[PDB]
């Protein structure tokens, strides 16, 4: 079992997320520099997220070691994921809540029923934090429960492309992203992104408290915002590059406005409803605890 | 839902129309018969022997 | 006491949108022979052919 330290398991060598910028290594914060936007005529605006129901899927017991790291961060980031709505997983997240479970999740991700004592894991309270939240991502296919799919991705603007202005005032202006970019930058950058270890981020977002959280949201706003980035890309409605002189900039028009486009298309991943709903109620769960 | 093959290129196909009404007297009736055709399949006059 | 050289308008012109060629061209047609319209025509008709 590994311990969590103060700042939470994110301070960690071990769990450094990082992103290739044309192929060299480079934090995530040091991309979003690069992003530029223009903005229009249209305004968003953050209207409150519904809190989510307190209903967690049924602790069903399943055969076998769920792999919930890879299925969020694929449901999130991966091209064309499946079954990203499926049950199984995500009744073992809750059983992982239990107050005493025998479940635990190694540092790789996998959900292991056994006590496993040969593969290190989570501290099971900080886990208990964590699912008690995140099983609630089994909820975003039910009828009762559905995320507004639209309004959230205002907030995902505004942590993203907002002004600290904007941020404080909670309202601004449609934008248009840009950077200079190279043959695949969004595909990449979501193949950077599939691979980060986000259960160290979820589990220290619900699990750390008072001073040590809020440094922990100043310390990591920038990954969070990456995350926010390869959404947005995924939902934005059109992605066209822009030949300026040598240089190709690439032009996501219009970050934080969810086109709800399924369809697939060379530029960037893309939601099918399923990941929509998925997403959406990652959005949902996240921005209430980032939001505390 | 993307289809596999070039857009179509407006500002070219613009020009090459251009250089071809400058020097392709066809035009014109290639572009009528398009019309012609589809008047003839609108169906919508018909001469009468009355 | 000049040199005589081509001169890309790449070379010139900072504005990349209406530059679609280079010395090449120039190049070839130096090993073209003069042409009257007449053989231009018939270049065009073969081309077309």
């Amino acid at each position: 079992m590994l311990q969590q330290p103060t700042g939470g398991y994110t301070t960690l060598e071990q769990f450094a997320f990082t992103i290739r910028n044309d192929g060299t290594n480079a934090t995530p914060t040091q991309f979003l520099q690069l992003l530029s936007y223009e903005a229009t005529e249209n305004e968003l605006v953050k209207k409150t997220i519904p809190t989510p129901e307190t209903h967690l899927p049924s602790a069903r017991n399943v055969p076998g070691n769920v792999y919930i790291e890879d299925a969020i961060t694929q449901a999130l980031f991966g091209i064309s994921a499946q079954n990203v709505n499926a049950h199984g997983y995500f009744s073992r997240l809750s059983a992982l809540a239990l107050p005493n479970t025998s479940a635990r999740l190694g540092l790789d991700g996998v959900i292991y029923n056994s006590e496993t004592i040969n593969i290190p894991f989570y501290d099971p309270a900080a886990v208990a934090n964590f699912a008690a939240t995140y099983a609630k991502l089994g909820n975003a296919s039910t009828p009762r429960y559905r995320a507004d799919m639209i309004d959230i991705y205002a907030h995902v603007g505004l942590e993203l492309a907002g002004t600290d202005a904007e941020r404080a005032a909670g309202v601004m202006p449609v934008k248009r992203a840009k950077f200079d970019s190279w043959e695949g930058s969004l595909i990449s950058l979501s193949r950077d992104v599939v691979n980060w270890k986000i259960l160290a981020f979820l589990i220290d977002l619900c699990s750390l408290e008072g001073e040590a959280l809020r440094a922990f949201k100043t310390r990591n706003r920038d990954v969070f915002r990456m995350m926010l980035f390869i959404m947005s890309t995924a939902v934005a409605a059109n992605v066209v590059n822009r030949k300026v002189t040598k240089r190709v900039d690439r032009v996501l028009e219009y970050i934080g406005v969810n086109s709800m486009r399924t369809a697939g298309r060379t530029a960037t991943i893309t939601y099918d409803l399923s990941r929509h709903e998925f997403a959406a109620k990652f959005l949902q769960l996240t921005f209430t605890r980032w939001n505390a | 839902a993307l289809r596999p093959e070039l857009a179509f290129d407006h500002d070219h196909i613009i020009r090459c129309l251009m250089l071809a009404a400058a020097n392709y007297p066809r035009l014109e009736g290639i572009i009528v018969q398009i019309n012609t055709g589809y008047v003839a399949s609108a169906n919508v006059i018909r001469p009468v022997s009355e | 006491r000049y040199h005589e050289s081509v001169l890309e308008i790449a070379d010139i012109f900072d504005q990349a949108d209406f530059i679609q060629t280079s010395d090449a061209v120039r190049q070839l047609r130096a090993l073209m022979p003069t042409l009257s319209t007449s053989q231009i025509r018939h270049a065009i008709e073969r081309i077309a052919q």
